[PDB]
This record gives structure tokens, C-alpha cells and sequence, in this order.
């Protein structure tokens, strides 16, 4: 069980740099390669780069996009088990899920797995952190569906659980939609049972962490 | 330019081709070593090694 | 070099389906091979299906196969099922630019599948909401199969692409922006679905 986990900051200004870490088990980084890609929104994956394990001889250190090549690094530390991605002038292009990845070669260049992290995002913007307002979702077979919205945040990571996780039957997080205004809403819904109507009450916690704002609605 | 083409240790085999070079390419497999032999002079991946020549019949061994 | 792959393709339940990504002898024609096949629901983060000399990886089901002609690699899903709905990804290793390539991404959808009728539920605007001047009703859309469906907004008589719920069918979110005196000052706003020649219209109109 390979795990790829993304950390760094969810917004920078342009011109300022990149810089990510990925945290690597259950692969070691001394002999198998790892490396960055990346996807703007709605757009391809995008090959960012690779810093070369011990196992595949006759090769670069490295390999970088050559997209990319004047502004990118990749560089590791075996002994934490840590990979490390920076990136230079940044310009709104470069607003993407950042996904680490690694492989599991064995004689040649890319002949093994290819494992991936969850992906982290990184919206590059001079605009600063808005915190999202919660407002209820209720109206008037047998079962009636609640929720609540999430608006006018910035930047675009949010989440959303139902009375603390407790409730998972029957939720649906939507994704977001991004205004004119520049900032994004999205909703959340659960369906319950028309009896519970009166019976059960039902909160739902939003999460903005690059405002580190956590709120809890009720309805 | 006439180049070989036979893989590995099989039978030695030759074809001709509109490129200048002929090449050995070898790699390891989980048994030893395979090679392919062609024309033209690729670039290979890393792990992968080369020898290209430009004459007939050069890139046997 | 660039390697490309059709925009879509669609599958009856059970069927094969076949993804071809159209490279050069520099990438996907290149020995020893190497092409990738990776499979992305929307929202969440690719899973390999297909390493290295189209080989599998683990816990993916034997459905899924990669081959490779001249300079086309081809993933073939042996019997689609609703699972496997969701965007492919061919990538392979250049060695003229020393890079990875990926294609444009492939959109599998399934049809043929039962069809369940969608469930709409519209939302004013909060009290709160209209108190900040402004105005947003909600249509929340879900439990419909297939996932293409239309939303039209009507005032006086944006959107978000379907996603995959937990039980298998489809949801899809619906925002009305307004100020808040365009719709205090409304007749009757109205969320029209329509799905499989069929059409839901709920109404909100400005309460008391």
C-alpha cells in the first residue's frame, strides 16, 4: 500500500514561488523515481517532472517538462522519505491540482506502477482568503431532501460533513460553481425520512481552511 | 543502408532502409539481456543503451 | 509531439469498449514500451490501470487490457459496466523531448441502463441572503440515470456537470442569481429538468 500525500499552501500570489511536498510510504525514494503532474481546471493532466530512483541505470537526475524547464525543480530527501516540487514565476496558468506520483520500476525507464497521491491545489491570484457564508436549504415522496449553501468563498477548497460525520447515508456534496463575482458557492443535500422531519435535527459543518472558518448551520 | 534486424540471439536477418545509421539497442529483462536491432539511430530510455553506426551491415554485435 | 484520443465514446452495458491514444514511434511506438492507462472519476485523482508494457495493476479487474499496434496504444474494457463511466488517460515516455505525454482524456459514459427519473428540489433564498441583497435560488437535481440531463431557469414563468452519487445514479446542482430587487420584485421563478423526453418544473415565487 503506496501512500502519496500533498502539502503546501492552497494560495500564492503571482510571480511568487511554488512550493509543494509530498510525503511518501510504503515506496522507497533511494532506489524507485517520483515526480509531480498536475490539472488545471477542466483542462489535461500535465506532465510537471520526475527526480530518477537508484533502480534504472544510465539516466539523468532528473526530468523536467521543457515547458517548464527555467522555472521548475524537483528535489528529495531520502531520509525523511520526502519529495519536494518548486516553481518559479508563477502566472495564473499555473492554478492546477498538483498530484504526486511515484513509480515502481525495474529495468527500464517507466516499465513499473504508477501510484498517485489525492492531489493538492494551488490557485495562483493576488486576491486573498474570503470566508463563505452558510445559508439553509428548506422547502415544502415519503422523504424529504435538506441541505445547505456554501457561498462567496475564496480560495476554492471546501468541505462539507452532516452532523459530524454520523450521517452518510443519503448525502451529496455537489461541486462548486465559480461567479462572475470571481468567488465560488457550492450546496450540500441530505434526503431523510418525512418523519424525522419532527423527530431529528440535522447541522451541517462547512470547512473553508485556507480561512481556517468552520461553521455549523442548523435547520 | 542495409541493416540487421534480428532480435536478440535469434538468426542474424538484414533489411534496407532509407536512413543513414544502423543501431544496437539492449536492455534487461527478467532473464538477461534483450536487443533489438534496427536503422535510423533512436533515442532511447533511460535504462536503455545504444550503439548506432553508419555503415551496411554494421550493427550485429 | 503530442498523442491524442478521441473526446468520447459511449458503451451498452456489457459491451466492449475500446480507447485508442494516436502517438509516434518516438513515445508510444517506442521499445522497450511503455504506455499508461489511467482512469479519473471527475473530482477525484486518476488510478492506473495500465503500467508499463501494458501491464495491469493491482486490484483492477481483468476487464481492463492494454495493447499496443505500430504507434497506437489501445485500452480494451472486456464488458463496460456503470463503474466504469468516468475520463481515460493515455501517457507514454518520449524520448526526442525526454517527456511524459499525456493525451486529451476520454469521456466513457454507459447507456442502455434503466432509466430512473430525476428528482428535483428548488430553494428560495434565505432570509439572510435577501437581507445581503442578493438573491440565489438552488435546484438540486438528483437520482437520474442517464447522467446527461438539461436545466432551463424561468423568471415571471449556472450549473454544474452530473457527478456519480453513493448509490450509483446522478446529481447535478443548479444557482439563480439575482439581486435581490430583481427577484423581490419576480412573479414566479421556475427549475425545468429535462431527461429522457421527459420534463420536472418546480416553481419558488417571492414569498410574503
Amino acid at each position: 500500500q503506496v501512500q502519496l500525500t500533498e502539502s503546501g499552501p492552497g494560495l500564492v500570489k503571482p510571480s511568487q514561488t511554488l512550493s509543494l511536498t509530498c510525503t511518501v510510504s510504503g515506496l522507497s525514494l533511494s532506489r524507485n523515481t517520483a515526480g509531480w503532474v498536475r490539472q488545471a481546471p477542466g483542462k489535461g493532466l500535465e506532465w510537471v517532472g520526475d527526480i530518477s530512483g537508484d533502480g534504472i541505470p544510465g539516466g539523468e537526475s532528473e526530468y523536467y517538462n521543457p515547458v517548464l524547464k527555467p522555472r521548475v525543480s524537483i528535489t528529495k530527501d531520502t531520509s525523511k522519505s520526502q519529495l519536494y516540487l518548486t516553481l518559479n514565476s508563477l502566472t495564473s496558468e499555473d492554478t492546477a491540482v498538483y498530484y504526486c506520483t511515484g513509480s515502481g520500476d525495474t529495468y527500464y525507464w517507466r516499465d513499473g506502477d504508477r501510484y498517485w497521491g489525492q492531489g493538492i491545489l494551488v490557485t495562483v491570484s493576488s486576491a486573498s482568503t474570503t470566508a463563505p457564508k452558510v445559508f439553509p436549504l428548506a422547502s415544502h415522496g415519503s422523504t424529504v431532501a435538506l441541505g445547505c449553501l456554501v457561498s462567496s468563498y475564496f480560495p476554492e477548497p471546501v468541505t462539507v460533513s452532516w452532523n459530524s460525520g454520523a450521517l452518510t447515508s443519503g448525502v451529496h456534496t455537489f461541486p462548486s460553481v465559480l461567479q462572475s463575482s470571481g468567488l465560488y458557492s457550492l450546496s450540500s443535500m441530505v434526503t431523510v425520512p418525512a418523519s424525522s422531519l419532527k423527530s431529528q435535527t440535522y447541522i451541517c459543518n462547512v470547512a473553508h481552511p485556507a480561512s481556517s472558518t468552520k461553521v455549523d448551520k442548523k435547520i | 543502408r542495409i541493416c540487421y534486424n534480428h532480435q536478440s540471439t535469434t538468426r542474424a536477418t538484414t533489411k534496407s532502409c532509407e536512413e543513414n545509421s544502423c543501431y544496437k539497442k539492449y536492455w534487461r529483462d527478467h532473464r538477461g539481456t534483450i536487443i533489438e536491432r534496427g536503422c535510423g539511430c533512436p533515442k532511447v530510455k533511460p535504462g536503455v543503451g545504444i550503439h548506432c553506426c553508419q555503415s551496411d551491415k554494421c550493427n550485429y554485435g | 509531439q503530442s498523442v491524442t484520443q478521441p473526446a468520447s465514446v459511449s458503451g451498452t452495458l456489457g459491451q466492449t469498449v475500446t480507447i485508442s491514444c494516436s502517438g509516434s514511434k518516438s513515445n508510444i511506438g517506442d521499445t522497450p514500451t511503455y504506455v499508461g492507462w489511467f482512469q479519473q472519476i471527475p473530482g477525484t485523482a486518476p488510478k492506473t490501470l495500465i503500467y508499463g508494457d501494458n501491464r495491469r495493476a493491482s486490484g483492477v479487474p481483468d476487464r481492463f487490457s492494454g495493447s499496443v499496434s505500430g504507434n497506437t496504444a489501445t485500452l480494451t474494457i472486456s464488458g463496460v459496466q456503470a463503474e466504469d463511466e468516468a475520463v481515460y488517460w493515455c501517457g507514454s515516455w518520449d524520448v526526442n523531448s525526454d517527456s511524459e505525454l499525456f493525451g486529451g482524456g476520454t469521456h466513457l459514459t454507459i447507456a442502455g441502463g434503466p432509466t430512473s427519473a430525476p428528482s428535483v428540489s428548488l430553494f428560495p433564498p434565505s432570509s439572510e441572503e435577501l437581507s445581503a441583497n442578493k438573491a440565489t435560488v438552488v435546484c438540486l437535481i438528483s437520482d437520474f440515470s442517464p447522467s446527461g440531463l438539461e436545466v432551463i431557469w424561468k423568471v415571471n414563468d449556472q450549473t454544474t456537470r452530473p457527478s456519480k452519487q453513493s448509490n450509483g445514479k446522478y446529481a447535478a446542482s443548479s444557482y439563480l442569481t439575482r439581486t435581490s430587487t430583481e427577484w423581490k420584485s419576480y412573479s414566479s421563478v421556475s427549475c425545468q429538468v429535462k431527461h429522457q423526453g421527459k420534463t420536472v418544473e418546480k416553481k419558488v415565487s417571492p414569498s410574503e
